[PDB]
């Protein structure tokens, strides 16, 4: 079987299920983006852009 | 015009006071034998502006503008009281009665309600 550092060698020549999984990496990074927001969002207090 | 309730009612004219002619640029003769009164007062507000708070370095605060939120409910009307004629020649109106008062609450930037006794009580 494949060792574990190998599995994602099964896209080399699978075109379609290449483009999936940078489909997939793009909404995750898209996914933090947005909740990396909302959080910073949530904790920042707009009251004193001075200090 | 004469309006009606039915005319009125459900348009947000109800929270409006009356308003004169751009040509009522007159006035009103004082006798100061004669005893005055204000027969209806109205007030309809249009802005609340709110002091903000100025952090402790400070150096001055504003009044920022506020959103309300508590809908056509904020006018003063119906007020009665009488018009004195005093010795100096001055006008002095003291409130006896009226819907004197209305609740409201605004909201500031940030999302802080502020509520208030918007009011000329006596
Ligand atoms: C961008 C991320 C990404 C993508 C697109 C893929 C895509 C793929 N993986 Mg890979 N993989 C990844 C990350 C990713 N993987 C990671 C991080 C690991 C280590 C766990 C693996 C481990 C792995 C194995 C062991 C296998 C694959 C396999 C595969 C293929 C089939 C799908 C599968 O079985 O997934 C299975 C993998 C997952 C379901 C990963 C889930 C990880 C979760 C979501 C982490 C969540 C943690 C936690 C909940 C975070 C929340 C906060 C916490 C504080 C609570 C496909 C090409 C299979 C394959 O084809 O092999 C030939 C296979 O057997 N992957
Ligand atoms: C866009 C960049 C990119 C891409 C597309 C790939 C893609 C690939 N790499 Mg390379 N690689 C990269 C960057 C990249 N690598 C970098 C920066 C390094 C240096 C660290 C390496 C070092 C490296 C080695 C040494 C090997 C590969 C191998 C492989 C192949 C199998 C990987 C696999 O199944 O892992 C499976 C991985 C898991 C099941 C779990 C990994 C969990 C890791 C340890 C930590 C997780 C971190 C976190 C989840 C997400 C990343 C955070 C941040 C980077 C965004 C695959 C073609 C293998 C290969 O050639 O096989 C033929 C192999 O042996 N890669
Ligand atoms: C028709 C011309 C054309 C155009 C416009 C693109 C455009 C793109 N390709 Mg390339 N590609 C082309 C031809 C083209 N390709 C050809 C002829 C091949 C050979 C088969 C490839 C093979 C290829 C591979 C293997 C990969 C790409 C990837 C990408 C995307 C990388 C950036 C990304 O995901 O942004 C982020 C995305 C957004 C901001 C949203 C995108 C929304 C757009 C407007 C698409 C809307 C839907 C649309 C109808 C779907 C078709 C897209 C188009 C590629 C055909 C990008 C959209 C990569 C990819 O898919 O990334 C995940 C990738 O893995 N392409
Ligand atoms: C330019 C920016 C960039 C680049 C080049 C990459 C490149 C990669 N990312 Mg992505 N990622 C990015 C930004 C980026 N990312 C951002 C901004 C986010 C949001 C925070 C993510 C979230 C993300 C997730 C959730 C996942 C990836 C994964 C991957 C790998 C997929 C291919 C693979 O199999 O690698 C094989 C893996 C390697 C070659 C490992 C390289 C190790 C890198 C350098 C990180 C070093 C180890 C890490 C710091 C240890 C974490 C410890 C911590 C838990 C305490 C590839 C290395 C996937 C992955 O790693 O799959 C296993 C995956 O699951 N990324
Ligand atoms: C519709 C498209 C779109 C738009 C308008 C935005 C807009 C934004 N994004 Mg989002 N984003 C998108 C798609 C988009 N994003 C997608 C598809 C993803 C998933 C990958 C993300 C992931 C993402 C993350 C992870 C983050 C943002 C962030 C941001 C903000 C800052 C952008 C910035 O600094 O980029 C800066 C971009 C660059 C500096 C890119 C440089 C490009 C390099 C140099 C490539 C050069 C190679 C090139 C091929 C060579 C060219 C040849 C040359 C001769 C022409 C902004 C609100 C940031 C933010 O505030 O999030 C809340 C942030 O952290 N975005
Ligand atoms: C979103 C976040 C998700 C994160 C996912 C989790 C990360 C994935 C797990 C990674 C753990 C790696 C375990 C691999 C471990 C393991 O599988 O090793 C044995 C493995 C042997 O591989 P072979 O080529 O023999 O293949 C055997 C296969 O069955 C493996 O699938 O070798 C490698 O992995 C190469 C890297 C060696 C790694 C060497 C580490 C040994 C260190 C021991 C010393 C410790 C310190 C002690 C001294 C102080």
């Amino acid at each position: 079987g494949l060792p574990w550092y190998r599995v994602h060698t099964v896209l080399i020549n699978d075109p379609g299920r290449l483009i999936a999984a940078h489909l997939m990496h793009t909404a995750l990074v898209a996914g933090w983006a947005g909740s990396m927001a909302l959080y910073e969002l949530a904790t920042f207090d707009p009251s004193d852009p001075v200090l | 015009q004469t309006l009606t309730y039915d005319d009125i009612v459900g348009t947000g004219l109800a929270n409006k006071c009356p308003t004169l002619d751009d040509t009522a640029r007159g006035a009103y003769p004082i006798d100061s034998s004669q005893t005055y009164r204000i027969a209806r007062l109205c007030l309809q507000p249009t802005t609340f502006l709110v002091k903000e708070e100025p952090k402790n370095k400070r150096q001055e605060a504003e009044f920022v503008p506020t959103k309300l939120v508590t809908r056509e409910t904020t006018s003063l009307d119906q007020i009665q009281g009488e018009l004195k004629v005093n010795s100096d020649g001055s006008l002095t109106f003291v409130e006896e009665d009226g819907i004197d008062f209305q609740p409201v609450t605004v909201q500031m930037a940030g999302g802080e309600r502020i509520p208030l006794l918007f009011t000329v009580k006596n």
